[PDB]
This record gives C-alpha cells, structure tokens and sequence, in this order.
C-alpha cells in the first residue's frame, strides 16, 4: 500500500520523539545533551549526542518496514538497572487496519492531535513514577510474528544494524505495576501507551 | 508464523561515553 508508507513514516518520527523524551524524563542520559524542541506544538527534549541519535534512528528505520506491512504489535522502550533487568517499560501497543484507504486526504492532522496527547502524558509520567535507580540504560523491544522479520533483512545490512531474538530474562518483569497513559483510536491507527513498573 | 520479541544486537552508547562527550564542552 502507498498510504502505509505515510503511516509508517508519521508513526516513526513520533516514536523517535517519544523515545528521546522518555530518555529525558527517566534520567537515562545526562540532562545536558537534551535540547528543548517543539513538535506537535508541544515542548519536548531532543538529544544532541551524535551516536545516541544515530542509534535511535537506526532502530526506527528497521521498524519502519515492519510497520508498513502491519507487522508490529508492541514497540517497547525498556529501562534496565545495573542488574541488567527491567525497571520500567514503555509499551506502545499498535494495530492499524487490515487495509488503508486510497482516498488519501488530510485526516492525518487528526493523528497529530492524537499523537500530541501521548507526548504530553509522557512528559508528566515523572510525577506518577518514583525515581529509577542510578545507572540505568535502555533497549528497544519489538513484538512481531516470526516470519515478518524477512522484511527486515535487507535494511539491517543497509544500516548495518542487526537484530536478534530476545531472551525471556531480557524481557521478564516482576508483577508489575501497570500504569496506563494514553489510548487513541482512528481510521488509520489504534494505539495504546502504558508503563510497567517493578516492585 | 507465531509471536516473537526482537531487539538490536548493538547496545546504546553508555551513559559514560555520553558524559565524556558532554564535559568536553
């Protein structure tokens, strides 16, 4: 589909903005590399560190194809402690329609409004979430059907950025305290965002 | 065919590398 390209693009920049902001609000990186920026008419924090920015973009460019052929279920930004085990998880459940309309009009400016709300919620999450333990790092998990990864092969080699199966310990969460943030729905995208904290 | 969780082989730059980068103005 051609309208899938645009939903994969739009969704991709959103995820990048979200990731940059989640890294900010959860003190995963030194406050100083983050710069004030503005997307969806809202103030955000984008990083100015070369490699970090390239790491996040290389990650999203690999998801882009999975997003097109509606192969993404959950895109998760996981925060780990020195024990190298999950402390927090920002789950973005995703599902697009079986097919996308060829009557490509500006119902997208409607998506921007919906997206805008996720950004704002993420910006306040540090109010309902205690401070994480020092020295945490992040990773990105992506939930798909083992067969749709075929769409990823070519681009992994392109961006020279390989992926691999996740080990159930690398994902495992204790309990955990589910904290819902936002849930949107629409002609092209139904998305939900919630946080998983540990005890 | 069935459910799977995937992630990048490469690890994000360590908070330590970033600090050195920052302190160097």
């Amino acid at each position: 589909l051609n309208s899938a390209q645009v939903v994969a693009d739009v969704l991709s920049e959103f995820l990048e903005v979200a990731v940059h902001l989640i890294l900010y609000v959860r003190e995963v990186y030194p406050v100083g590399i983050f710069q004030k920026r503005k997307k969806y008419n809202v103030p955000v924090q984008m990083s100015c560190h070369p490699e970090l920015n390239q790491y996040i973009q290389d990650t999203l460019h690999c998801v882009k194809p999975l997003l097109e052929k509606n192969d993404v279920e959950k895109v998760v930004v996981v925060i780990l402690d020195k024990e190298h085990r999950p402390v927090e998880k920002f789950v973005f459940e995703i599902t697009q329609p079986p097919l996308l309309s060829i009557n490509s009009d500006s119902l997208l400016s409607h998506v921007e409004q919906l997206l805008r709300a996720f950004i704002l919620k993420i910006s306040k999450v540090d109010k309902v979430l205690d401070h994480n333990p020092p020295g945490c790092t992040f990773t990105v998990l992506v939930h798909t059907r083992e067969a749709a990864t075929r769409n990823m092969e070519k681009i992994q080699v392109i961006k020279d950025f390989p992926w691999i199966l996740a080990d159930e310990q690398d994902v495992h969460m204790h309990d955990p305290r589910l904290i819902p943030l936002k849930t949107m729905t629409s002609d092209i995208l139904k998305m939900q965002l919630y946080v998983e904290e540990r005890a | 065919d069935k459910k799977i969780v995937i992630m990048p082989c490469k690890c994000a730059p360590s908070r330590q590398l970033v600090q050195v980068w920052l302190q160097a103005k």
